[PDB]
RNA sequence: CUUCUGCU
RNA sequence: AGUAGUAACAAGAG
């Protein structure tokens, strides 16, 4: 029907996120599954705008598809998004409280 | 603080609720936890935020006293708490309900006799 | 010249020197050996008290059961079980009509409480008998024990972190085929449907000890994880409504019990009539547990919960059935000697059932005959009766009721009656034109009573005029009476640690003389003999005292060092400076002006060893048992200073086959103290998650580099060494 | 024997 | 022996 085709059309921790968010949400997986793709389709968006996508020592944003782990890279997007709320808003709040950006 | 006299008298001490901490006037229990986690714990507040210039206040004036402190944390979250959350117990008293004399309680009002005490510090207008 | 201080009563009167009369002075009576011997005259008692009732074989369990309701009336003032359905139906009733809206309110309330209490809660308290080990075990313990096994058998629903989930995983679990139970060489063992029930139904049962007031010892019963789960939610209905029963003293406590027990009281008298003859009755009730039978709380539960959702009377239900089909673990067995070989030997409570009656005495054996035929795998049936039953709160709504039934629009008559009540203690206040009427009102209260089963103890009550009484220990005479000796007990050094023990002291110093009637010269030299008994015990004499120890030398030392000896803490050899005037000021605060600032320093360093933080729950927080009641948490202000240690922990059991136990502990000590590291709000507010441990710590290791490095807290190295142990991290979880 | 323990 | 009192201790497990 349409959780074989999310299980078939997404990336298994793509798949693994959007459920335990449903878990965490409160609606069933294999009830609620227009919301299930809707969800993957979501956190897949947002984790591709931070794939590949560094900051060099010039502070320049650089894209690095072969990512080398011997390069000192630092990630230009950190992902608020797929993890459970508490960590999420543990990290909005280290953002803001070092950086300084109003919460 | 300032002693009077001490005066021999037939002593009615009734039980009713009176003021252990008693806490900060303009902050409920929330306000006062919102402000405790925001100074102790400023990453792990979560999605709570301030909403009272009071509760700012108080904040800044925390993080402020609390420069480069490394007491451990929950002492100063439990002391923070003590300080902010009111507090009140059922206790006999004869005179005044106030945490300032309900803390000196066992002091001034006894069984047989009242010594006339005055708490130092300013007293709350309320 | 003979003296006798009881002739002190013919003057003042014995109210006004109660304190006189309580022994609290000298060591309590404590229990000596199993209580076996008493778990068995408890069985025995409680099933010849209900001896006319029906005899039944339970379809699951298979054991035998007694149901006493319903059965016949009582022909004699003998204590009897048979309570009647109907009077206890009609009894809840007119409960109901003199408060309307009780029920429904109640119900409303622990509703709510039943969907936001989580599992944790069930942590609260110690010494649960943990089914897969047989054994009495802390709350949390059995806890995770239990749950550990659930998960291993596949009951994952206790995974949401509600109470209500983990209850439905015990009814699957019920409903279980085969349990498996992990033992430690970590085998394992299988348990059949059957089994598993007995012994998810089984009580453990001790004997209480250090109890002062009785010469005959007693046993106490300890219920299991699943029992425990149920019994909390009928606790907090029964809680719920007895906030609102004028005549239930039991919900409060301390100060706030004694006003509600003074107001009620005062008002009871008023509003009686100036033409109406008082009288009131003071006394127990004889075999109190013993005869509150489970079916009648059931009973009670269904009645209460009328109306309410299907789910909600299920859960409250549950309780007293698995109380109904309750079986009381026999105990640590008996003990025989040999004295022509002279040699000893223990037999465990599992072999009364087959070993021979030679061994006994008489009255030994004759407790092993009348209990052989309830015997089944070493756990006696138990159905009849309550053994040591946690519903206080349901029992005293259950006599409130009885009470209540005493109004004048209820007793259709001149005389009438109200008063007190709180689990098994009570005090009855009768009003009547005449002594006729007065003795035809006790007459009707002791037979309605005898009609729910409870049952006026004769033998320990009288009645007089009204105006003076007794009411659980508190002695009212025209107004409670401030007894002192009750709290003796509760003087001297507490026992918690260094710091702990000061400010305890001063502090139960201040309450006695705030609560009971604790003199100002009583109160000074109280506090001198508490210092020099805290100087004795924790050999912290002052520096310039010749007295030897093995601390002598640190501490004589120590006050040469320093400048200002009035500044060092009495821990330290220093001076005392307590009184009546600061004896609620911490005695950190309270030198602080005088302490020199090297050892201020010092002694106040947070980085020293000693300290040590558990949850905020268990902060400046310590356990007290007073003379009577159960243990009560108690509240002092004290700073963290090195004094703040903790002391050793029981290692008997690294030498016994449980001992992996204690090294599991260790292990999660070991996890949770490092994720204190990763997560500093830990302790301040339960975490919350479902993700694993290493997860939320790995990523928050992830962040927090990260931040420093934006920050600049950590170098380009630094950073880099971080993210290569938190991939070699995910790796090692993988690889497994 | 030695090891381990005094609430398990 | 003694403690003590409805059952123990007068060491216990390796």
């Amino acid at each position: 029907g349409m959780e074989d085709f999310v299980r078939q059309c997404f990336n298994p921790m793509i798949v693994e996120l959007a459920e335990k968010a449903m878990k965490e949400y409160g609606e069933d997986p294999k009830i609620e599954t227009n919301k299930f793709a809707s969800i993957c389709t979501h956190l897949e968006v947002c984790f591709m705008y931070s794939d590949f996508h560094f900051i060099d020592e010039r502070g320049e944003s650089t894209i690095i598809e072969s990512g080398d782990p011997n390069v000192l890279l630092k990630h230009r997007f950190e992902i608020i998004e797929g993890r459970d709320r508490t960590m999420a808003w543990t990290v909005v709040n280290s953002i803001c409280n070092t950086t300084g950006v109003e919460k | 603080g300032t002693f009077g006299p001490v005066h021999f008298r037939n002593q009615v001490k009734i039980r009713r609720r009176v003021d252990i901490n008693p806490g900060h006037a303009d902050l409920s229990a929330k306000e006062a936890q919102d402000v405790i986690m925001e100074v102790v714990f400023p990453n792990e507040v979560g999605a709570r935020i301030l909403t009272s210039e009071s509760q700012l206040t108080i904040t800044k004036e925390k993080k402020k006293e609390l420069q480069d402190c490394k007491i451990a944390p929950l002492m100063v979250a439990y002391m923070l708490e003590r300080e902010l959350v009111r507090k009140t117990r059922f206790l006999p008293v004869a005179g005044g309900t106030s945490s300032v004399y309900i803390e000196v309680l066992h002091l001034t009002q006894g069984t047989c006799w009242e010594q006339m005490y005055t708490p130092g510090g300013e007293v709350r207008n309320d | 010249m003979d003296v006798n201080p009881t002739l002190l009563f013919l003057k003042v009167p014995v109210q006004n020197a109660i304190s006189t009369t309580f022994p609290y002075t000298g060591d309590p009576p404590y229990s000596h050996g199993t209580g076996t011997g008493y778990t068995m005259d408890t069985v025995n008692r409680t099933h010849k008290y209900s001896e006319k009732g029906k005899w039944t074989t339970n379809t699951e369990t298979g054991a035998p059961q007694l149901n006493p309701i319903d059965g016949p009336l009582p022909e004699d003032n003998e204590p009897s079980g048979y309570a009647q359905t109907d009077c206890v139906l009609e009894a809840m009733a007119f409960l109901e009509e003199s408060h309307p809206g009780i029920f429904e309110n109640s119900c409303l309330e622990t509703m709510e409480i039943v969907q936001q209490t989580r599992v944790d809660k069930l942590t609260q308290g110690r010494q649960t008998y943990d089914w897969t080990l047989n054994r009495n075990q802390p709350a949390a313990t059995a806890l995770a024990n239990t749950i550990e096994v659930f998960r291993s058998n596949g009951l994952t629903a206790n995974e949401s972190g509600r109470l209500i989930d983990f209850l439905k995983d015990v009814m699957d679990s019920m409903d279980k085929e085969e349990m498996e139970i992990t033992t430690h060489g970590k085998k394992k063992q299988r348990l059949n449907k059957r089994s598993y029930l007995i012994r998810a139904l089984t009580l453990n049962t001790m004997t209480k000890d250090a109890e002062r007031g009785k010469l005959k010892r007693r046993a106490i019963a300890t219920p299991g994880m699943q029992i425990r789960g149920f019994v909390y939610f009928v606790e907090a209905l029964a809680r719920s409504i007895c906030e609102k029963l004028e005549q239930s003293g039991l919900p409060v406590g301390g100060n706030e019990k004694k006003a509600k027990l003074a107001n009620v009281v005062r008002k009871m008298m008023t509003n009686s009539q100036d033409t109406e003859l008082s009288f009131t009755i003071t006394g127990d009730n004889t075999k109190w547990n013993e005869n509150q039978n489970p079916r009648m709380f059931l009973a009670m539960i269904t009645y209460i919960t009328r109306n309410q959702p299907e789910w909600f009377r299920n859960v409250l239900s549950i309780a007293p059935i698995m109380f109904s089909n309750k079986m009381a673990r026999l105990g640590k067995g008996y003990m025989f000697e040999s004295k022509s070989m002279k040699l000893r030997t223990q037999v465990p409570a599992e072999m009364l059932a087959n070993i021979d009656l030679k061994y006994f005495n008489k009255s030994t054996r004759e407790k092993i005959e009348k209990i052989r035929p309830l015997l089944i795998d070493g756990t006696a049936s138990l159905s009849p009766g309550m053994m040591m039953g946690m519903f206080n709160m349901l029992s005293t709504v259950l006599g409130v009721s009885i009470l209540n039934l005493g109004q004048k629009k209820y007793t259709k008559t001149t005389y009438w009656w109200d008063g007190l009540q709180s689990s098994d203690d009570f005090a009855l206040i009768v009003n009547a034109p005449n002594h006729e009427g007065i003795q035809a009102g006790v007459d009707r209260f002791y037979r309605t009573c005898k009609l729910v089963g409870i049952n006026m103890s004769k033998k320990k009550s009288y009645i007089n005029r009204t105006g003076t009484f007794e009411f659980t220990s508190f002695f009212y005479r025209y107004g409670f009476v401030a007894n002192f000796s009750m709290e003796l007990p509760s003087f001297g050094v507490s026992g918690i640690n260094e710091s702990a023990d000061m400010s305890v002291g001063v502090t139960v110093i201040k309450n006695n003389m705030i609560n009971n009637d604790l003199g100002p010269a009583t109160a000074q030299m109280a506090l001198q003999l508490f210092i020099k008994d805290y100087r004795y015990t924790y050999r912290c004499h002052r520096g310039d005292t010749q007295i030897q120890t093995r601390r002598a030398f640190e501490l004589k030392k120590l006050w040469e060092q320093t400048r200002s000896k009035a500044g060092l803490l009495v821990s330290d050899g220093g001076p005392n400076l307590y009184n009546i005037r600061n004896l609620h000021i911490p005695e950190v605060c309270l030198k602080w002006e005088l302490m020199d600032e090297d050892y201020q320093g010092r002694l106040c360093n947070p980085m020293n060893p000693f300290v040590s933080h558990k949850e905020i729950d268990s902060v400046n927080n310590a356990v007290v048992m007073p003379a009577h009641g159960p243990a009560k948490s108690m509240e002092y202000d004290a700073v963290a200073t090195t004094h703040s240690w903790i002391p050793k922990r029981n290692r008997s059991i690294l030498n016994t086959s449980q001992r992996g136990i204690l090294e599991d502990e260790q292990m999660y000590q070991k996890c949770c103290n490092l994720f204190e590291k990763f997560f500093p709000s830990s302790s301040y507010r339960r975490p919350v998650g479902i993700s694993s441990m290493v997860e939320a710590m790995v990523s928050r290791a992830r962040i927090d580099a990260r931040i420093d490095f934006e920050s600049g807290r950590i170098k380009k190295e630094e950073f880099a060494e971080i993210m290569k142990i938190c991939s070699t991290i995910e790796e090692l979880r993988r690889q497994k």
